[PDB]
């Protein structure tokens, strides 16, 4: 199952590759780029850009993407509800990334749909 | 009454020679010293706080001794672990700790170090929620930890920083004490979910299904696959300023690094030594993993040092960094035990009877240690050295007027004839 999954996801990344690379070409915001790197299933370059753009905590958080740690899942979702109940303002792409950590990015209440 | 002390130690020896396992002797020695540590400590002349600490220290020494000699001596050799390349890093880490006793010893010692680490009391009046002050002032356009890093720290309210300081310091003390569960609980409950998440990266990846040989300890995969990455990610985070010094300190400890000066300046012999053994350990694991191609090249984001120190050298450095503390006579024994150069030091302090007489605990401790050693490892301390040690301690049992319990100590020579 893991093998099959890895090949499928490497392939999908082969397909979406140029689309996203175009999008990264045109972004004017670093956190958005970090998100797009997550769109290419490149956890490491997201982590690196985070680091570089001085977004370090996020960077650490990013390193969890692809371990399915349910603790992290429910914590990320929790953070999202707390924001989506008051939370005067949260950056549009940080919330997207948290939603990825939630494990249910459309299935959701901060939805990437 | 307290001038009972020798009895307690003597008492333990009685019980041992009489139920005719010897590790209990030492365990009791520990408890004995600890009990005494409490006595001199509670209500006392401020001349007692000193000898109270010399008893607490005494106790820690007996504990360290128990731990190490138990592992070294109760060594009855188990079954080797057969890994495959498909196996997770988690298993390789475990294998490493099984096969390499030199290094596991480092673990044992770190465990002991943590055991005896001070932690502040849990911060009271902690606020409902994170960065609440900044949010309320308006000006947090994003509520994520990295926002004031993306652009000037002027974003965060003073009080918020002050509280982040309280938090990160408390978490740091808990981490140095081994209290990882408590740290995660604090993170969760104090609305520091993202920091919590950071603390979760501490584990190497295991999958009970693949890594069969731990399908007992686990029912579910856990830990994080791209750990060399995680580790560089954390270390880099640790080097980024505009973070609280304790937060950076935390990430330093997690990356197997040495925390910033602002925090390290307050670390004592134990704390500092701990920090550097942690470094040895971290480096050694990551090297073990590289020698077995279980690290992927993509993850080598950044340079971390690859050269592990030896426990010998760490001790020498930490020593020169804490000379006063280093030189304290039971902490010398602590190191002596750590390096195994222990009969070595026995025979030594023996020749210092030929400024050991000036401090009272010493002559006792060395004697009872020598006894324990030759009990557990017959041959351990030179016959002569036992003779000399007991001779001198006995003459103090006489100077204290406790002739009553001299026969017990006699049970180790035909020289006893002469009493």
């Amino acid at each position: 199952k893991k093998e099959r999954h890895c090949r499928l996801t490497s392939w999908i990344v082969s397909q979406i590759g140029p689309e996203i690379e175009e999008k990264i070409r045109n972004s004017s915001n670093e956190i958005e780029q970090i998100f797009l790197y997550l769109l290419l299933n490149d956890v490491v370059r997201a982590s690196k850009l985070a680091i570089e753009s001085k977004n370090g905590h996020l960077s650490v958080l990013i390193s969890y993407l692809g371990s399915n740690d349910p603790r992290i899942r429910d914590l990320a979702e929790l953070q999202l509800q707390k924001w989506s109940t008051g939370g005067c303002s949260i950056d549009k792409n940080i919330s997207k990334i948290y939603k990825l950590l939630s494990g249910s990015p459309f299935e959701g209440l901060f939805s990437l749909k | 009454y307290q001038t009972e002390r020798f009895t307690k130690f003597s008492d333990t020896l009685k019980e041992f020679k009489i139920e005719q396992d010897p590790f209990n002797i030492i365990r009791e020695f520990r408890s004995a010293a600890g009990q005494l540590a409490l006595d001199l400590a509670n209500s006392g002349d401020e001349s007692n706080v000193i000898s109270s600490k010399d008893w607490e220290l005494e106790a820690r020494f007996w504990h360290l001794v128990e731990l190490l000699l138990v592992f070294r001596n109760a060594d009855l050799d188990l079954d080797e672990m057969e890994l495959h390349p498909y196996n997770s890093r988690g298993l390789f880490e475990k294998k490493l700790m099984q096969d390499n006793k030199q290094l596991y010893q480092i673990w044992i010692v770190m465990v002991w170090l943590k055991e005896n680490t001070y932690v502040m009391e849990r911060p009271k009046n902690v606020p409902t929620s994170k960065w609440l002050n900044s949010i309320t002032s308006g000006g947090l356009k994003s509520c994520d930890l990295d926002f004031p890093l993306r652009e000037n720290t002027n974003v965060l309210d003073v009080k918020d920083k002050e509280e982040d300081h309280i938090f990160f310091k408390y978490i740091y003390e808990l981490i140095l004490a081994g209290a990882i569960d408590e740290a995660l609980e604090e993170a969760k409950l104090s609305d520091n979910i993202s920091i919590c998440m950071i603390l979760c990266g501490i584990q190497e990846y295991l999958n009970p299904v693949i890594d069969t040989q731990i399908a007992n300890e686990f029912n579910t995969q856990q830990g994080i696959k791209k750990h060399s990455l995680w580790r560089r990610t954390v270390y880099s985070l640790s080097q980024q300023a505009g973070l609280d010094p304790y937060e950076r300190a935390i990430y330093s400890y997690l990356s197997g690094a040495i925390p910033n000066q602002e925090v390290l300046q307050y670390s004592d012999w134990e704390s500092d030594l701990h920090i550097h053994l942690n470094q040895i350990l971290q480096t050694e694991i990551e090297n073990y993993l590289l020698e077995n191609n279980q690290v992927g090249t993509d993850e080598l984001i950044l340079p971390l040092p690859s050269h592990a120190l030896t426990v010998q050298e760490v001790l020498n450095r930490v020593a020169s960094r804490h000379p006063s503390e280093s030189e304290h006579p039971i902490r010398v024994l602590m190191a002596s035990v750590i390096l195994d150069s222990l009969p070595s030091v026995i025979h030594s302090s023996v020749e210092m009877l030929l400024d050991i007489i000036d401090k009272p605990y010493l002559l006792r401790i060395v004697t009872h240690l020598a006894i324990c050693l030759d009990i557990i490892n017959p041959g351990s301390v030179e016959e002569v050295d036992k003779s000399k040690l007991i001779t001198t301690y006995i003459s103090l049992l006489k100077l204290q007027g406790l002739y009553e319990n001299i026969p017990i100590y006699a049970t180790f020579l035909n020289e006893s004839d002469c009493l």
